[PDB]
């Protein structure tokens, strides 16, 4: 099993990057909900450019 | 195994985040000595109350003086410095309580420490209470049975009893209570067994015994060891006694295992001599009986009434209780030192462990001389009653007559009879780590001593005599054990089979 | 006018008032809240009183508002507490309504003065051998139980209720002070089941409790006690440990601002031993008659606390841990056991004869031990040797099996009048049970119960 | 001891004759520039040297402070020098200040924000604040560019934390759980 | 940066801002700050001795036994 | 045997999401983006509720 | 931000830092222009931290300027430590340039946590014959060690650290607390004649040294070994004395003013015992197990220092002078020595019956030479003759020689595995070799190699 | 042969306490050459009363009878 979870970690660790990006957006309109409107743009470049 | 949609749950915790700013009553650290904070600030804080620092770092609130807060650091102390915050919880010093404990190791601050993931406890209750009063409290008549033959049929423990475990260091303490422990598996008691200042290969040779033997699952495991902080090996048993009065306040029954109550006492004299109070015998505090004496009132047998009055209803006709064996190390058969004196004023009874007898290979070891309980035969069952009542004069002839067997073919007829007779008996005493008896097993070695059965029979062959007696009543008897296994029932039926298959094992093996 | 709290170090707190309306030593406070009783100790200047909470601290925050009462601590007194529990403020515990009182009386007041004193030597049987032997007791007089832990203390009080309550008629008080809840509750429903609980009024602080509690039940106890004494009765007063009074004044003494004294006691021992024990005294209105149980730290009869109780008691029995591992009970040592009805004006000559004539042979029994365990009986003479043998006959007579003790053994308890045990111990110092074993005389009764197991 | 342990009955009998007589600001001015005369390094050489007595100290220090103390005040400065209490002097005036806070039933607020924050906004969390406290509230504002939004308002030991910054760390142990 | 001593209370230092001088109480005179544990410390008193008998209100007397320089303890 | 593997199993959940979350508050430069605009609106909240 | 100096008294500094710059308990501090460092002790507030000097204070003053280091007392570790002698600091004190490490750590750490234990009972094997039978070594224990000077425990430690080193491919760590500095300059020469001095790296904390020095040497020695047991390796830890460290511990509290405990002691007497002990363990990547030699004051067990200390030690090993009056080398009294591993459910049945077997003729033996020496020989019989023979056979079989004694017997060095040691001392026990003299079981490997010598 | 150093019982504790360094400095001027020495110190109990009653008059913190806890590095 720990020879399964070693082969299994590199696709959902590929998975996971695709999510984050959503997940910072999630919780920066909790804390802050008065920038909604223009963060639609703002995630299309600062995405890669926070992530890197 | 592991599919990447399971790990979404951190977009539910931020749809169940609040935001909104909520009050808090502040403070400032000034000094840091030896696990003892003073904090200027915090005017709203109550006694007793956790006190939050960065870092996960929690405190207790001790000395409310009128300008400093005077705090107690539970944990490590040597990550805080000067100038750094300390808030007000709302919270006088909780532990979590349930089911959820059950087959889990903790701190004294009920955080997992075995690594199987969160504990979901649904409630958390005080560590520091008073034990309910005179009216409250039912006499103990039901039996907590540990396994053993000289304890069961000797030194009965009931539920609701406080029974100490005195003795020298390597005699077997840790053995007979984590035995008893192991006992009440199928029983419906309940496990709490606190480990202060043990070390921690000892305490996970504990736990693994406790899961090679099935009994994990039932037990809840405390642990402060001996590289922790003071403050943590203190509280350590009153954080465990409120795990078993979870199970003693709803109408259950719990026993609890205090491995050592002499380091609570020793890291108590470390916290009292650090904060400068003056101290009396032995360099302890004038309060360290009040330090036994307020945890051990808490194990207790309670009525139905308050049961009815605590659960507001839910639970009607049943007592609740919680039994204690905690264990006390003397220094070369002092039992008249300070602690051990204190503590044997509080408990029911005591089975002192002599260390002779533990070098001479009587390894369950019980010196019947000086071991009492103060409930005796009302806990007991009907069968051991009766038939345990020829062993502490048995074992009371063989006390001095023991030195005699050099000289012994020259005596009289009456003393070489009681002679033999209590070899007999403290041959059958005798009795391996990790091997329970039950009731039929216990009975059956306790009818060959008291009717005369083992009287030609040799004291190097007695106890796998005993063995070869048991197994022959598992093979032909069977029906017999399991009558006397529901509740330890004796009348002229039972005496009847069981004399009857003595006398033909007697005969026919 | 109201207070404020401003300190709290454990059952110590300090409360701020304005400076016209400071109170009194000994005035009972409130707390506005939660209801917490704290008792005034010490004024310490600048408006600051310093007192003992009777209860738990954990919850209380400096800020709160505390009430003055004007008065004392007062307790619920007269016929009302006649089979009731109560707590060290007076109320009540029983789970049986309120108490019907007509009076309150509070718990400090001055010991009776020198021209009220009562003189008295009249014998009271207890039915003990050991007790009425050596150290015979007087009603209206104090008695002390002294001993380490588990010699036997409760079960000899237990004893001594059981035997001295059938000859008294009147009333009874029991104060547990600093003890087991679990004996409590034991002798609430033994009283209850028997029917005598309607004498007896039961005032309980145990080792549960917070040290204010501890530290002023047996007040409330007393003044119970000090109220059927002054109308004229005759009563009887239990302390189960008074030892626990005076370690509840340890636990409180450093945070009250004193220095110790020797093995870390409080300064003012003796003074709080004396302001509790010459108000138990017997007057010319009525008679108490007290029993009082004493613990010994760690078997040490030099510790400053058993030492200051020894003078303020008529007797005194002293347990002893080496007789009880002989398996010897009651377990009194007849050599440290003394009492001053012990004097031939009171008792007559030959029970003081018989008594002066065990001790010389017990004394002389007891310089012979190290001679006696090296050398061994063979090498003494033989007036020595018929001594030691009429000794261990006198040490085998004196234990006696209980009524109280009879869960223990299942042996039936014994009574012995005063007159069997003088003739019996008459009869064991002239020599005329010489011819009979040593186990014969074992736990009996008489010397005619030890006449029949000789023969067996 | 702490030096507020200490410097309380000063401030307490200070106070008390203030209010007795209707000189709060008088005796407010007074503290403040004998605690400022005091904190000087030439007079706290000057007040450890062993040679003076401390009649002379208090003689100094009325030399000094001069016009600024009226006769009680000087009484006062020789009652402190006599208990061997001039390194109090701080401490005593803060004191002071705190008790006459309690007369005029106001508390002093400390507003720390992200962002420079207008007369409307500061009057706004001073309603507010005022509502909460039941005192006349004095705002003193402040700059910190560590928080990204919001503010801190802190009014004794009460802190309102508003920011994004403690927001963030409530995420942060939302989610390291 | 010693403890406070038992003159160091308000209205003994208010009398102080009041006036300066030591007869605002007579030599003979002096009031109770504190009661504790039959030991009571006066402020004032300048003129007792060592062993001299104390009259308080109701009867009651005591005995100078510290002299100290701002306080007697009686 | 069976227990174990879940344990260790759900220690690596447990590392895994920990350390997602750990990168996901570490990008609050979203947060960064603000004027003074969304500051009123902080503020006005931070009236709201005292 | 630096600080400066604002008391001296003795080796107790205290240094005033600015509000916001702090240092942290136990971090390291430099005074600027001297080699003086200093561990901070307590945070007293106002920014003043007082500390222990880790050397001589004389020639310091106030107001000289220190530096923070921004950690604890950092050593250097790895293999560069291993033939070098070090002080507390990891400076070098011989004089043989610098170290060259790769790594620093730091000498304050927690214990290793409950699931990070290995788990069972896993022993040790020495290679010495009387050790791995009677008193057998755990992976991860703590062996106390007592005896006096003169009978060999240089030899048995050098003979140790060559065991360890060759046999089990792991390292040696020293550390002396209160080294003698004549018998330290004898033990590095005696290592250097022995060729084991690049298997164990050496520490020393000398007694002229002020006694935070002699406190943290353990902890410096603990740490190296730390490292060698984080590369995989099993690894030896030697205490020169453990009392040195508890009194160490004393001086250091009493130089700081904390309230004294009973009999003298820190009120840490625990605490700081078992942060020393409980790093001393069997992990998941490898195990230390320490040697430690005890002494025992007044002759007192129950003195608080060796209750203590026999709380945390696994097997004792006694030396004595008969046994090496006779030759017989190492001397270990097979009777004195104990281990907590001697258990049938630890060792297994075999090995735990020929162990008790051996020490049961040896105790048989020892008391039949009193015998022997009262009346003479011919008072024994048949059998007390045959066991006496086969005594003998088995107090030479306990003998062994050297690798590191080869200058003392003249003969090679021997490794013995427990198998053969089992096998041998049950070949001796069952009478398979009554045939051969006793004086070919003297100082040979197995039992085959005595076969082999009484052939000569 | 003999150099005699003296610190009598009526001279000041500090002297006495110096004594033994001072005499020891005196035996090192022979060692430190090539030479060798002997020196004898016939009380040193007498040297750890007068450096214990140098320490108590200082206010150092005492230990195990009275003495400091710099004794053993004395
Ligand atoms: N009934 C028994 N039969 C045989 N050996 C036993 C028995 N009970 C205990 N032992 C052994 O005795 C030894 C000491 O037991 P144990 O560790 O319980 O003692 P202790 O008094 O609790 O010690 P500690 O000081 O570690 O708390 C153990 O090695 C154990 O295996
Ligand atoms: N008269 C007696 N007969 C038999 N056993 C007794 C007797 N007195 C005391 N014991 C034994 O001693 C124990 C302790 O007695 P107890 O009165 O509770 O002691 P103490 O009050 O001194 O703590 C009893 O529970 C019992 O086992
Ligand atoms: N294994 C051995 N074989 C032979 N002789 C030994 C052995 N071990 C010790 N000895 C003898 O014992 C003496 C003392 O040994 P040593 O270890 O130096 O004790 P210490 O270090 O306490 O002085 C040595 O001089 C040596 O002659
Ligand atoms: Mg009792």
């Amino acid at each position: 099993a720990q020879a399964e979870i070693e082969q299994e970690l590199n696709s959902v660790k590929d998975a996971l990057r695709a999510q984050v990006g959503a997940l910072a957006v999630t919780g920066a309109e909790k804390i802050l909900g008065a920038s909604i409107d223009a963060n639609a743009h703002e995630q299309l470049v600062s995405k890669l450019a926070a992530e890197i | 195994l592991n599919p990447s949609e399971i790990s979404e749950i951190i977009k539910g915790r931020i749809e169940k985040l609040d935001v909104a700013s909520q009050a808090r009553n502040e403070g400032t650290i000034v000094s840091v000595s030896d696990g003892i904070v003073r904090i200027y600030g915090l005017a709203d804080v109550m006694y007793g109350e956790m006190i939050e620092f960065p870092g996960g770092v929690y405190g207790m609130a001790l000395n409310l003086e009128q300008d400093s807060v005077g705090a107690v650091v539970l944990g490590e102390y040597q990550g805080l410095a000067e100038g750094m915050n300390a808030k007000c919880t709302g919270r006088i010093l909780e532990v979590p309580v349930g089911p959820e404990l059950l087959g889990r190791v903790v701190d004294a601050l009920g955080n997992p420490i075995d690594g199987k993931g969160p504990i979901d406890a649904k409630a958390t209750d005080a560590v520091e209470k008073v034990a309910p009063g005179v009216i409250w409290r039912k006499s103990v008549d039901q039996p907590v049975q540990t396994g053993y033959k000289s304890v069961d049929a000797m030194i009965p423990v009931g539920r609701g009893q406080r029974e100490l475990i005195i003795g020298d260091r390597q005699i077997g303490k840790t053995a007979l209570a984590v035995d008893a422990i192991i006992n009440q598996k199928d029983s419906g008691i309940k496990c709490v067994y606190v480990a202060i200042g043990q070390k921690q290969s000892t305490i996970a040779n504990v736990v693994r015994k406790l899961e090679e033997n099935g009994a994990l699952a039932n037990t809840i495991v405390v642990a402060a060891s001996a590289s922790e902080s003071a403050a943590l090996q203190y509280l350590a048993p009153y954080s465990g006694c409120t795990m078993g009065e979870y199970f003693r306040d709803r109408g259950e029954d719990a026993l609890i295992v205090y491995d050592d109550l002499s380091k609570q006492a020793v890291a108590y004299r470390q916290i009292s001599l650090l904060l400068r109070r003056p101290p009396g015998r032995e360099a302890y505090p004038g309060d360290v009986f009040y330090l036994h004496s307020r945890l051990l009132e808490r194990a207790s047998r309670v009525s139905e009434e308050y049961v009815e009055k605590f659960t507001n209803g839910a639970v009607t006709g049943k007592t609740g209780s919680l039994t204690a064996l905690p264990i006390i190390e003397t220094q070369a058969g002092d039992v008249s030192a300070f602690v051990p004196t204190n503590v044997i004023s509080i408990t029911d009874g005591q089975i002192f462990l002599e260390s002779a007898m533990f070098n001479s290979g009587i390894r369950p070891a019980v010196n019947a001389g000086i071991s009492v309980s103060r409930v005796g035969g009302a806990a007991q069952t009907k069968i051991i009653k009766k038939l345990s009542g020829g062993i502490r004069t048995a074992l009371a002839q063989y006390r001095e007559l023991a030195a005699f067997a050099q000289f012994a073919s020259d005596l009289d007829e009456a003393t070489r009879k009681q002679l033999e007779h209590g070899q007999r008996v403290t041959e059958l005493m005798k009795q391996k780590q990790y091997a329970p008896m039950s009731i039929a097993e216990m009975s059956l070695s306790l009818y060959a001593a008291e009717r005369g059965f083992l009287q030609d029979v040799e004291i190097a062959k007695v106890g796998s005599f005993e063995q070869a007696l048991i197994s022959y009543f598992q093979r032909e008897h069977a029906a017999l054990l399991a009558k006397i296994n529901e509740k330890g029932d004796f009348n002229d039926e039972i005496d009847a089979g069981i004399k009857a298959g003595i006398e033909k094992f007697k005969a026919t093996q | 006018s109201s207070g404020r709290i401003v300190q709290i170090i454990g059952a110590v707190i300090d409360v701020e008032f304005p400076r016209d309306a400071v109170p009194s030593i000994y005035e009972a406070l409130k707390v506005q809240g939660v209801e917490t009783t704290l008792e005034v100790q010490q004024q310490l200047g600048d408006g600051v009183v310093r007192s003992i909470a009777m209860g738990s601290t954990e919850g209380l925050k400096r800020g709160l508002n505390v009430d003055s009462t004007g008065a004392a601590i007062s307790v619920p007194v007269g016929k009302a507490t006649l089979g009731r529990i109560m707590d060290v403020l007076g109320n009540p515990i029983d789970e049986a309504g309120p108490i019907g009182e007509e009076e309150r009386w509070g718990i400090h007041r001055e010991a009776p003065s020198y021209a009220d004193q009562a003189g008295g030597n009249e014998l009271l049987e207890t039915g003990i051998k050991v007790i009425d032997l050596v150290c015979p007791f007087a009603k209206g007089g104090k008695v002390g139980l002294f001993g380490g832990a588990g010699v036997g203390k409760t079960v000899n009080m237990m004893e001594l209720i059981r035997n001295i309550a059938i000859e008294h008629s009147g009333y009874s008080v029991f104060a547990g002070v600093g003890e087991r809840t679990r004996e409590g509750n034991d002798f609430y429903h033994e009283m209850k089941d028997s029917n005598v609980l309607d004498k007896v009024a039961l005032v309980y602080g145990q080792m549960n409790e917070p040290p204010g509690n501890r530290l002023r039940v047996a007040l409330t106890g007393l003044t119970m006690a000090e109220k059927f004494r002054d109308e004229g009765r005759d009563v009887l007063l239990f302390i189960d440990n008074i030892y626990r009074y005076t370690l509840a004044g340890t636990e409180v003494s450093a945070l009250l601002g004193r220095m110790p004294s020797a093995v870390g006691y409080q300064p003012t021992l003796a003074e709080e031993m004396g302001v509790l024990q010459e108000r138990i005294t017997s007057t010319k209105k009525g008679s108490i008659t007290s029993i009082q149980a004493v613990y010994v730290p760690a078997d040490d009869l030099t510790d400053p606390s058993p030492a200051t109780t020894f003078a303020h008691l008529d007797a005194t029995v002293v347990l002893s841990r080496d007789i009880a591992s002989l398996g010897i009970y009651p377990a009194v040592d007849p050599l440290d056991s003394t009492s001053r009805q012990l004097d031939p004006l009171v008792i007559g000559q030959d029970h003081y004869d018989t008594a002066r004539g065990v001790q010389y042979v017990l004394q002389r029994y007891k310089e012979l031990k190290d001679i006696i365990a090296i050398l061994g009986m063979d090498e003494l003479s033989e007036a020595d040797k018929l001594l030691v043998a009429r000794a261990r006959k006198i040490q085998r007579f004196l234990s006696q099996p209980f009524f109280v003790a009879e869960v223990f053994t299942g042996s039936p308890g014994k009574y012995v009048s005063l007159k069997d045990t003088i003739a019996g111990f008459k009869g064991i110092l002239n020599g005329d049970y010489d011819h009979l074993p040593e186990q014969a005389f074992y736990m009996v009764g008489g010397i005619e119960e030890a006449v029949e197991k000789a023969k067996k | 001891a702490e030096l507020t342990t200490l410097a309380r009955p000063y401030a307490k009998a200070a106070f008390e004759y203030a209010q007795a007589h209707q000189q709060l600001a008088d005796w407010s001015a007074a503290l403040g520039v004998l605690a400022a005369v005091s904190q000087d390094d030439t007079v706290r050489q000057l007040l450890k040297e062993p040679q003076l007595t401390s009649s002379a100290k208090a003689q100094s220090l009325i030399d000094v402070c001069g016009d600024k103390l009226n006769a009680p005040a000087q009484n006062f400065v020789r009652t402190v020098a006599e208990n061997k209490r001039l390194e109090l002097l701080p401490t005593i005036a803060e004191m002071y200040e705190q008790l006459k806070a309690e007369q005029e039933k106001s508390v002093e607020v400390e507003v720390t924000s992200a962002f420079t924050l207008s007369k409307e906004q500061q009057d706004k969390l001073a309603k507010a604040l005022s509502a909460r406290l039941s005192r006349e509230v004095r705002l003193h504002a402040s700059e910190d560019a560590s928080l990204i939004g919001g503010v801190i308002i802190r009014a004794g030991d009460l802190v309102i934390d508003g920011s994004v910054r403690g927001k963030l760390a409530k995420l942060a142990e939302a989610l390291k759980s | 940066m010693q403890q406070l001593n038992p003159s160091e209370i308000s209205e003994i230092i208010k009398g102080r801002i009041e006036k300066l001088d030591v007869a605002s109480q007579a030599r003979n005179e002096g009031t109770i700050v504190s009661v504790s544990d039959g030991i009571v410390r006066i402020y004032g008193l300048a003129d007792v001795m060592y062993g001299e008998m104390i009259e308080f209100p109701g009867g009651v007397y005591g005995m100078a036994l510290n002299l100290e320089q701002d306080s007697v303890g009686a």
